[PDB]
């Protein structure tokens, strides 16, 4: 085994190549894009780079983020999202907006509910329960500037209040985040975003690192 | 013994979690031999105590 000494070598050092690669990566924190068709997360998306699976990366104070945007794919989501199962942030963009339409090529089903539908499947999807969902209620301006006229009662019968734009929003989040029934593990980060500079970037980064710290938290038992 | 007590039967809630759990109980076991010290020094002398 004279030569095999040297495929011994080969080997040691590929796998020290793939323990610093590993590392690298297991370094790095991956966040799940997903929603309704334009739910308005191409201006998201530029935000944060302006600071087939379409892979944005961008960075904010270290902590090197790689975004994994999945609209893209019109096929089976539940062959395809037993994958994803190792991120640390499930970034769903859904516009306020979509209350107002009655279809998206599918039977006058309303947007918004359609959202709520997707949102139901994969929130209680059996793979993900450690991961966290990051709502971003997007558009809020041209919800602000619907709600003033069309009533939210077209959307949610039950819904009883003055369609002030607070009173409105804070019910779409308060059913967003009653639509997660294992809210004992899963937490929903329900923010507010338009197109303008807002802190949506440094509200990712908060999340992702609290998410980060709960985790780990959770490994030495101490939460 | 009566924190140790309290401990061990509410070893589950969220602030003996932020406790640390069993890093806490050896502090409060380091606690109670650095009690049992003053129990072992007003003793006598003799032999095994001035070792101990």
């Amino acid at each position: 085994s004279a030569e095999d000494k040297a495929a011994v070598e080969r080997s040691k050092m590929i796998d020290r190549n793939l323990r610093e690669d590993g590392e690298k990566a297991a370094k790095e924190v991956k966040l799940l894009l997903l929603g309704a068709g334009e739910s308005g997360k191409n201006t998201i998306v530029k935000q944060m780079k302006i600071i087939g699976i379409v892979e944005t990366h961008f960075t904010f104070k270290d902590l090197y983020f790689k975004m994994f945007d999945v609209g893209a794919q019109r096929s089976e989501r539940k062959k395809w999202i037993h994958c994803f199962e190792g991120v640390t942030a499930i970034i769903f963009c859904v516009a306020l907006s979509d209350y107002d339409l009655v279809l998206a090529e599918d039977e006058e089903m309303n947007r918004m509910h359609a959202s709520m539908k997707l949102f139901d499947s994969i929130c209680n999807n059996k793979w993900f329960t450690e991961t966290s969902i990051i709502l971003f209620l997007n558009k809020k301006d041209l919800f602000e500037e619907k709600i003033k006229r069309s009533p939210l009662t077209i959307c949610y019968p039950e819904y009883t209040g003055s369609n002030t734009y607070e009173e409105a929003a804070a019910y779409i989040q308060c059913q967003f985040e009653d639509l997660n029934r294992r809210k004992d593990t899963k937490e929903i980060y329900t923010h507010f975003t338009c197109s303008t500079d807002t802190k949506n970037v440094q509200f990712v980064f908060d999340a992702v690192t609290d998410v980060i710290i709960k985790n780990n938290l959770k490994e030495c038992g101490l939460y | 013994l009566f924190v140790v007590i309290t401990f061990v039967r509410y070893n589950d809630t969220p602030i003996v979690k932020a406790s640390g759990r069993e890093l806490s109980y050896v502090l409060l076991a380091g606690i109670f031999l650095c009690y049992a010290t003053t129990f072992l020094m007003i003793a006598e002398p003799d032999l095994g105590t001035c070792s101990l």
